[PDB]
């Protein structure tokens, strides 16, 4: 236990696999799907969420994100540097695979 | 919409895309069990849930050996055999079946970079920071190999990684969560080190990875290169954000990652408000050359949200102990605007369908801060968690010595920055807040410098 | 105020354990809501608002 | 030097761990003394009694000092006034 | 004897501090002493006019306790 | 040692099995997820996680479909068609590759009986308590449609369940709870109902599984049968337990389930000391008659656990809040006895290694409780959650209306008992406290009737 | 929604399959495996258990529960309709199946 591991095994004693890497992600809250198990929320047409329509993404980012880029303001009090190390901290921390 | 594929719909009257036959291409994650009667769908997190710096070293064995310059006994790391930047070391090439840095530009011929992540070639500003990384780690080595000619290879390879990791953990947690949650939160959600919990799961939440992504909301539309006088560097000191996407030839070919240091050292960031989230570089034109069609980071954001099946906007708030939400006039006074949150209940239709992305970037930053208080709670709740179940932690008892631990208290990224590359001029204390030239910016020779005496042995 | 005591590592009782019992135990608060413990102390709350 | 603020918390935490007395003994029974020389004349105190009136009055106060800071937090303030103080004992119905 | 101002400045900040009252204006330690003055007027009123039902010339820890008590102000602890 | 198989080694010197090569048979838990790599293994639960009174009507929809009377329109359940209990229904009959019941009797032959658990005929006591609940169903839709002529079958079949199940959780949450946890704890742990909270998950834990095998330690070494007159009834009037499992002849071969249920209302239980633990009934001769060896239901106990990858006794401790033993001292003090925590560490070495059923029975029984306060803990949080996370709780609103939630909250035990059996003499309230005849048993005829008149139509 | 479903789903209806039948556990804790996620301790022989020896359950059931029968203590404050009905609400609640 002088250094670090490599695939971060055995880090904790008791659980040797928890906070290794090729491991499932840990649930804060049961998850919501929406035919219980493994569907997500507007795979089928026609379903609805609690009683409402499910909106379409695209849509909400069209109609509440969307703004001219000349209204664009600055931060006097941070710099790019603060996003970039966020960006290296998340690459750090985890990433999700996907099939190709 | 045949798995894998979850393609999201294209709304009518679109802005952009003018047909609505045509959808934007995505991928279903990889699930925990592929196959399943019985088990709740689960992602799979691929990489190490600890402030490790495993963006250089990597995650998995044969991917960190290939990694290593296993032809001596300094305990180096590869560089690349074919360009130098100014006579300094860079990231080492990669071989891929399909390289979209090859796509973006076919003229150049430069392929994508190889390091820890696989991602690290987005854009010049990452090759950047992991060329940076590289270059501490190889001097740092060599330092150690002048200072103990004793030791092997794989001694001063295993020293510089603990240092390099040391580093990575001190700058995180002294600098960027402080201006993340404010002192409010940093001090209600990440108090003072106590000692080791080996009873604090360190694994990655779901959520987070949603949780985490408030930085799409600090995108500029332009990356920008400065001189040695920080002046605008010519030809073209701002280039749009589109045709940086998985452009490796920006580096190799184009004066090299001091400039976009400069530029990264003394620009400020985009300002999130209520009424300016997202750029349109980002929303409408995100990997236009690599893919068939531009991309749109929030909508992907969202569907990622609903793939992975998260929980509300409601659920999420009572997660953390906030008040919840019903009707027109709560949502109003919560998010202390009306037109936005007449327009998410609009679009909609009950704040426990709002996701958790758009609700947490939505709601008001923080006093000195740049989250909101549902963001906040769970970064700092996970961060909190991270480094209390860390058993390498740098502070805990056993793993650096009093000595070891007073010398590296004292480092700085500026510093960093400064002695690995050719940078003479570099802004002051906590670089995440100074942005003004030359109003914050120090000589570098005024820095103090890292003593390695303390690991003569 | 014996489970107080012995989450404060201590063996005997003291009135700063009968008042953490009494104050942390909601209906017996409602039940003393008007009772004074001797050498009990307060119960640690400070409001959000003044906190930096 | 401590920015303003810092001891004033560590204070607050130190002072709200410990069940000691925060008036001075000898101060207070002489002002107890004092009131009660108006009633009567040549009066005998035992300690025990004014222990008591010391460990009520100082859980009044406290009390009242509580309430004082929710008033004044009220009004989007962190100093405590004596309007503050007021109301507080008004809506009580002590001076009411 | 004006024993009132033995209450000092720093003993009503320490009871402040206990309340959870982080600033303290300059103007409030008269008030304080003044409160504190009605409240103990009256509770040491009421314990002397038990102690004289008594035919006593020593004020108990019993009539203060029942003092308090007839106003709403149990103490546990003295009897 | 194959999986799925987990065979339980033999220690040298034991006082029961002479030979060492043998073993107890014992098979590993069906896994969620049947082979994989990157999820941790977890067990099934194939029950429905609420008190719904799922032993009688099933858990899946085959089986409660063949466990109704589908040959009338009345809504009843079925019942044995070949035996009767002086007039009275019996549990139908099961078909079984392998019958268990089968081998206990030869001469006899009958088979085991089929009910909505498969483990109904593991003794008569068990089978009593289904066949009661049967009649009781049977009983309540015949009044149902009496009172209510012109219901379907289906309706009156819901509505005698919705009733069934009140009942169950009304009986359970009023008395045995109590009973067990002891008023502090329940109070802690159980506060008063304010309203359903569908944010609390209503899943079964792992650990309970384990948490809830307590009542191993109340079971006596015999079965006990009294007469009309609370008299030993002859032939066999205490049959010893290593006879009576799996043997379902003696339910419908002698005289019923009035003995049974007479014996189980009027004879103590066995008090849980720190040095009496379990009998050697159930720790020896354990399914004697059926397998070629006996059990030890303890170590079966504990190889469960093991098996399921449960933590420690001190991680447990953590979690509930109370403190943790580390030395022979501590762990003492916390079992108030010194030769128990001298053996316990002789045997496991470290508090950390103890498991969680031994340190949840070495524990001190709580005051007026059966349980030490660990088991309080979980038993306690895991009843809060079934009962909060549950929408069909009988006090919710709109499942029943304010006269039939009166009419429901007088219901007993004894009315049950002696409404759909021969018995004319019950114990007074709290069937669970009464254990002596004739100082607290009651004619039967003073406890008044449930009133189905707030269920007209 | 006027009746309870036989096999348990709808119940919640953010997440149906939550209390359902043949679903998996809910862990309070993480999980403790020799090698991390599929062994329990104990399979293979000369692998201790923080670092002490895992004991053979046969052994400490032996050596502690094990008690002379004689000595029964019964129980005046409670009788076996306590047990039986432990046991009943037992097999309602839960049951773990194993392969045949
Ligand atoms: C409906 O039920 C909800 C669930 O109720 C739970 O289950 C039932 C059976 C009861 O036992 C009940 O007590 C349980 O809570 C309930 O929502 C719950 O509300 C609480 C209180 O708001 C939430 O706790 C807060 O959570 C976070 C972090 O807490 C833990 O989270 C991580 C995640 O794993 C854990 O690892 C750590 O142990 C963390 O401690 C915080 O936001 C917060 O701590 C701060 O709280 C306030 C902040 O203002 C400060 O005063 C404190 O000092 C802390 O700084 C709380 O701990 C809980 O998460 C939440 N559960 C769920 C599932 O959402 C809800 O309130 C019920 N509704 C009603 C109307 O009753
Ligand atoms: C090491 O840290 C552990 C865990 O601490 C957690 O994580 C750190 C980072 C902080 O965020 C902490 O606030 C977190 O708690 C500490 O042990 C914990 O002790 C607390 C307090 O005794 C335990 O909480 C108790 O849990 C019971 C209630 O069960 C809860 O969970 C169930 C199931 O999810 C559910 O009903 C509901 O969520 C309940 O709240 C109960 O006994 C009691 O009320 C109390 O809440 C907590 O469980 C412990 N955690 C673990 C993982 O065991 C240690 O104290 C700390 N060590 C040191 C030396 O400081
Ligand atoms: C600066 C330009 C950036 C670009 C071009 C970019 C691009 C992307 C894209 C396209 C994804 C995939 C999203 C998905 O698959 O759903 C992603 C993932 C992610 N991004 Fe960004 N990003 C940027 C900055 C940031 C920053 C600064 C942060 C955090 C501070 C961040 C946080 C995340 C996270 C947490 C993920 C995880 C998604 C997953 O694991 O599946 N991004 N990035
Ligand atoms: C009275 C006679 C009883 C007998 C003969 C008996 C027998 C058994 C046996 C042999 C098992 C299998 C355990 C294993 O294979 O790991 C078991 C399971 C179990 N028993 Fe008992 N039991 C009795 C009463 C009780 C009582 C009264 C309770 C609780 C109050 C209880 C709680 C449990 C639990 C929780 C399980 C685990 C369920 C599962 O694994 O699916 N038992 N019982
Ligand atoms: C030996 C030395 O001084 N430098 C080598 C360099 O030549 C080589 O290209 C690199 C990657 O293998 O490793 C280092
Ligand atoms: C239109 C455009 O971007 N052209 C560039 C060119 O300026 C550059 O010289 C070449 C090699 O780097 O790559 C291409
Ligand atoms: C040893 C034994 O169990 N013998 C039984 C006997 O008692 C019973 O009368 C007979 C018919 O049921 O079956 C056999
Ligand atoms: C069950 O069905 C059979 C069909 O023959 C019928 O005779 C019997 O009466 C039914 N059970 C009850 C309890 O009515």
């Amino acid at each position: 236990d002088k250094y670090r591991t490599i695939t971060g095994m055995c880090n904790n004693r008791r659980s040797p696999t928890l906070g290794a890497s090729n491991r499932a992600f840990v649930r804060w809250l049961p998850a919501e799907y929406e035919d219980g198990f493994s569907l997500p929320y507007g795979w089928t047409p026609g379903v609805k969420r609690n009683g409402f329509p499910v909106a379409l993404a695209r849509a909400v980012s069209n109609e509440i994100v969307r703004f001219p880029t000349d209204q664009l303001t600055p931060d006097q009090e941070r710099s790019l540097m603060f996003m970039q190390w966020g960006q290296l901290l998340d690459h750090d921390l985890d990433f999700t695979p996907e099939p190709a | 919409q045949q798995p894998p594929c979850f393609p999201l719909k294209i709304p009518p009257n679109d802005p952009r895309i003018k047909n609505q036959a045509d959808c934007i291409p995505f991928f279903r994650s990889c699930p925990a069990c592929p196959g399943s009667n019985i088990t709740i769908r689960n992602q799979i997190n691929a990489l190490t849930s600890f402030v490790d710096a495993s963006m250089v070293y990597g995650s998995e064995e044969p991917l960190a050996r290939n990694l290593r310059n296993m032809s001596n006994q300094l305990g180096l790391l590869a560089v690349n055999q074919r360009f130098q930047d100014n006579g300094r070391a860079l990231l080492p090439f990669d071989n891929l079946h399909d390289d979209p840095c090859l796509l973006t530009n076919r003229s150049a011929r430069i392929p994508c970079f190889l390091a820890g992540d696989t991602r690290s070639s987005e854009m010049p500003e990452l090759t950047s920071m992991h060329t940076l990384l590289l270059r501490e780690h190889n001097r740092l080595a060599t330092e150690l190999k002048s200072l103990n000619p004793r030791w092997d290879g794989e001694r001063l390879y295993q020293e510089a990684r603990k240092i390099v990791g040391a580093m990575v953990q001190i700058i995180t947690y002294r600098d960027y969560l402080p201006l993340v949650l404010g002192p409010t939160a940093m001090r209600k959600y990440l108090p003072t080190y106590r000692s080791y919990n080996d009873s604090v799961d360190p694994r990655i939440a779901n959520v987070f990875t949603n949780a985490f992504r408030y930085g799409h909301t600090l995108i500029q539309p332009f990356m920008f290169r400065l001189d040695n006088r920080y002046q605008p560097m010519e030809p073209n000191p701002r280039v749009p954000l589109s045709r940086v996407f998985f452009a490796s030839w920006r580096v190799v070919l184009e004066g090299g990652i001091d400039p976009i240091l400069r530029g990264l050292m003394a620009t400020p960031a985009k300002l999130n408000r209520q009424n300016q989230i997202a750029v349109d570089e980002i929303r409408e034109r995100l990997f236009e050359q690599v893919m068939r069609i531009g991309l749109d980071l929030p909508a992907l954001n969202m569907q990622r949200s609903r793939d992975h099946g998260l929980p509300g906007y409601n659920a999420w708030r009572r997660f953390c102990g906030l008040p919840q939400p019903e009707t027109v006039g709560q949502l109003g006074t919560v998010l202390r605007n009306l037109k936005l949150a007449r327009k998410l209940m609009e679009q909609y239709g009950t704040p426990n369908n709002i996701d958790i992305w758009m609700g947490g970037v939505s709601e008001p930053l923080k006093r000195k801060g740049r989250v909101g208080p549902l963001l906040a709670c769970i970064i700092g709740t996970q961060f909190r968690k991270l480094r209390d179940g860390d058993r390498f932690w740098w502070e805990n008892e056993g793993v650096f010595s009093m000595q070891q631990r007073q010398a590296l208290a004292q480092i700085s990224l500026p510093r960093i920055i400064c002695d690995n590359t050719g940078i003479t001029t570099v802004s002051k204390n906590n670089i995440f807040m100074s942005n003004s030239y030359p109003r914050d910016f120090v000589n570098c020779s005024t820095l103090p410098a890292l003593n390695l005496a303390s690991w003569r042995e | 105020a014996g489970n107080a005591a012995r989450d404060n590592k201590k063996t005997r009782i003291i009135p700063r354990h009968l008042q953490l019992a009494v104050r942390n135990d909601e209906e017996l608060n409602k039940l003393l809501g008007r009772v004074t413990i001797a050498q009990g102390g307060v119960l640690p709350n400070i409001q959000s608002v003044l906190l930096p | 030097r401590y920015r303003p603020g810092t001891v004033a918390l560590r204070e607050i935490r130190r002072y709200q761990k410990s069940t000691e007395l925060l008036i001075r003994k000898l101060p207070f029974q002489r002002l107890v003394r004092e009131i009660a020389q108006d009633f009567k004349t040549d009066l005998r105190f035992q300690s025990s009694a004014v222990m008591a009136l010391q460990e009520a009055s100082e859980a009044y106060l406290v009390a009242l000092f509580e309430d004082t800071n929710l008033c004044a937090i009220h009004a989007k303030r962190v100093t405590i006034m004596p309007k503050d103080i007021q109301l507080a004992r008004r809506i009580r119905g002590e001076r009411a | 004897r004006d024993n009132i101002q033995g209450i000092t400045k720093p003993a009503i900040r320490r009871l402040a501090r206990r309340g959870g009252v982080k600033r303290i204006s300059g103007l409030i330690y008269e008030e304080t002493r003044g409160v504190l003055k009605v409240f103990l007027e009256n509770v040491i009123r009421d314990a002397v006019t038990y102690t004289e039902h008594a035919k006593r010339k020593t004020v108990t820890a019993m009539d203060v306790v029942y003092a308090l008590k007839r106003q709403g102000r149990t103490l546990y602890g003295f009897g």
